[PDB]
């Protein structure tokens, strides 16, 4: 019941075409799950870390993506610092 | 940039070379091909083989110089320490020069200005993000991080953070003519609380995002603006940035200026005779009409 989609992140010269499914008990998925796609492939904290979608900002943890709008070609950006602790 | 959809073949390639994505990597590589790639100091551009604000000049021709390269570790390394050392009001223009350094050059910009955004000084702040403004600006990008990145300081209650945010979407969204970015922007101009200098720039940024564009909401608010103040106020030293959006929202097109012209006839004649001459020579540029 894996509810894939792909979306192409895009930071420091580096993109990945990742296809990321709901993990978190959601019937889609949202910023959690993509939070922790991001911090499992580079380790930004959810604090800092910025995701940016259509010029539009992410503020509300809670708010789904998909309903927001993100769909297969769609491209977000990653801003911040690979962190090694 | 042209909006159109999908349906076209190769779209994604047609966009991408319309939104200069490439252009920065062609850019360097050329560049690189060239040789001409060493940050040039400004220290030997000035020959100094025989001071805030010169130092300040320094930094500025160091960015005009390495504009667009991205390549210039004197405010990459150590900039924290020259922002530092540096007095007043420059803090801004610095970071906004780091910015020149790293135009057109989206992913790397970004990430190497996105730690000067956590800055302690609001100048510094208000300069990281008219860089990231100078950074996205010109080049067109898919999710369009400029419009995320302004989120609180497009409206913020602070005049410098506000300036810088609304001159970087101005860069940014010139020529894009985008809706959603005029639509929060103008709602920024009719605000009250900004000096008259901010208005100015909040003009500025109208105009340069809807250039040649006739856009008839922004001419109402610019001229609602104007009537809202009052003229002595207006007329000071910083009005002159209304009638500059006013030319460039009808840039090329001519004929048309007598109803704007008429409409701002109700001005005073100290700021009515330059408005209307500069929208006037703005809107019939380059058309040899002598």
């Amino acid at each position: 019941a894996a509810a894939g989609l792909t979306v192409t992140v895009t930071h420091s010269n580096e993109k990945h075409d990742l296809h990321v499914t709901s993990q978190q008990g959601s019937s889609e998925p949202v910023v959690q799950d993509l939070a922790q796609v991001v911090e499992e492939v580079i380790g930004v904290p959810q604090s800092f870390q910025k995701l940016i979608f259509k010029g539009k900002s992410l503020k509300e943890m809670e708010t789904p993506l998909s309903a927001l709008g993100i769909q297969d070609g769609c491209r977000v950006m990653l801003i911040g610092k690979k962190n090694s602790p | 940039f042209l909006e159109l959809s999908e349906d076209v073949e190769e779209y994604e390639d047609l966009t991408e070379i319309m939104s200069n994505v490439q252009l920065n990597s062609n850019f360097l590589a050329l560049a690189r091909e060239l040789d001409i790639m060493e940050p040039k100091v400004p220290d030997d551009i000035y020959k100094t083989h025989l001071s805030a604000r010169m130092n300040l000049a320094s930094s500025f021709v160091n960015g005009f110089v390495n504009a667009a390269f991205g390549q210039d570790k004197l405010l990459t390394d150590d900039g924290n320490k020259w922002l530092y050392k540096n007095k007043d009001h420059g803090m801004l223009s610095a970071a906004a020069s780091l910015g020149m350094i790293l135009l057109w050059d989206v992913d790397g910009g970004l990430t190497q200005i996105d730690k000067y955004l956590y800055s302690s000084e609001d100048y510094i702040k208000s300069g990281a993000l008219l860089a990231c403004g100078i950074v996205n600006s010109g080049v067109r990008n898919e999710c369009d991080p400029a419009l995320a990145l302004l989120s609180d300081y497009v409206l913020h209650n602070s005049n410098t953070m506000r300036l810088g945010s609304i001159f970087g979407l101005g860069l940014a969204y010139a020529g894009s003519n985008r809706e959603d970015v005029l639509t929060l922007l103008l709602p920024v101009m009719g605000d009250s609380k900004s000096s008259m200098e901010v208005a100015g720039v909040t003009a500025l940024a109208c105009g340069m995002i809807a250039v040649g564009s006739c856009n008839g909401d922004v001419t109402s608010t610019i001229l609602q603006t104007i009537m809202e103040k009052s003229e002595t106020e207006l007329k000071d030293t910083y009005a002159r940035w209304l009638p500059l959006g006013l030319g460039l929202n009808h840039l090329g097109k001519g004929e048309a200026i007598e109803a704007i012209l008429a409409a701002l006839e109700v001005v005073s004649e100290p700021f009515r005779s330059f408005a209307n001459t500069l929208v006037d020579v703005c809107a019939y540029a380059g058309s040899g009409n002598v």
